């Protein structure tokens, strides 16, 4: 049985596909990157992910079957789609390298903009510097900038209960660089609290399919390993994001 | 539970 899907890529526009209709999620990335002519070393850049809302988007686990999200979320208004296609990636010098790659770079644009839009990228303060660039689509120059500031490459995720916070939410800010756990009210309006963990300090994490909740353990300066809980519906993209961010630590390339 | 956030 074939079907068509619906996927929206990082500059608005979006594409179709025909497609078998069990496929898993990664068989309809493979789909989508050949029809967009991703090559052999974009492909690993991308990965496919449901939007959620206006503010969250999130990565589909391989074991998802696109066209049931696809139909699920489907109307005939809607903006477009509720798939699409985003940069997966934590280490901002691998997309240095992609500079002379005018699809990668179109897409980390692209991407880059609309994450400046919605706040992720903290650029505030070149932002009429940034405009500049943008305006001329000096497009390679605007993202050797935008990657200097703060937020860039991070994964910000909708505020939720953490069982170390006995009242007030926690949101969760992931990067290469740590994990963040942001203090935040009931109804995630920031306070000003906020802790840093070193990626070095964990020593071990989870999911609890029924609690709902991931988990990590961390042992820091001198204290006994402890569990935190993070009471998140996308326990399973958080748990994905700890994976990554591990695995682009072990082939870290560069000593900046 | 302790809470991370005592300071």
């Amino acid at each position: 049985s074939d079907v068509e899907l619906r996927v929206a890529l990082p500059d608005g526009t979006t594409v179709t596909v025909r497609v078998k209709k069990n496929s898993t999620t990664d068989q309809v990335y493979q789909a989508i990157a050949a029809k967009v002519g991703m090559d052999s070393t974009t492909v690993n850049y991308f990965a496919l992910f449901e939007v959620i809302s206006h503010s969250f988007v999130r990565k589909l686990a391989p074991n998802e079957f696109p066209h049931k999200l696809y139909i699920q979320n489907y109307t005939s208004a809607v903006p477009g789609t509720c798939l699409t296609i985003r940069k997966w990636l934590f280490t901002t010098e691998e997309e240095i390298l992609l500079n002379d790659n005018d699809l990668a770079v179109t897409y980390f644009f692209h991407q880059a903009v609309d994450d400046v839009k919605k706040g992720y990228i903290k650029a505030e303060e070149k932002s009429y510097q940034l405009q500049k660039l943008y305006e001329q689509r000096k497009m390679v120059m605007y993202l050797n900038m935008l990657r200097t500031c703060e937020g860039y490459n991070e994964i910000i995720f909708p505020h939720c209960a953490c069982d170390s916070r006995r009242k007030g939410h926690v949101i969760t800010a992931i990067s290469i660089t740590h994990f963040k756990l942001h203090a935040c009210t009931e109804e995630g309006q920031l306070e000003n609290q906020v802790i840093a963990f070193e990626w070095d300090e964990m020593q071990r994490w989870d999911t609890d399919e029924e609690g709902m909740a991931f988990c990590f353990e961390y042992a820091r300066g001198e204290k006994k390993p402890r569990w935190v809980k993070i009471f998140t519906p996308y326990f399973n993209y958080m748990h994905e994001c700890f994976e990554r961010v591990f695995c682009e630590l072990k082939w870290r390339k560069e000593e900046y | 539970n302790i809470d991370i956030f005592a300071d």
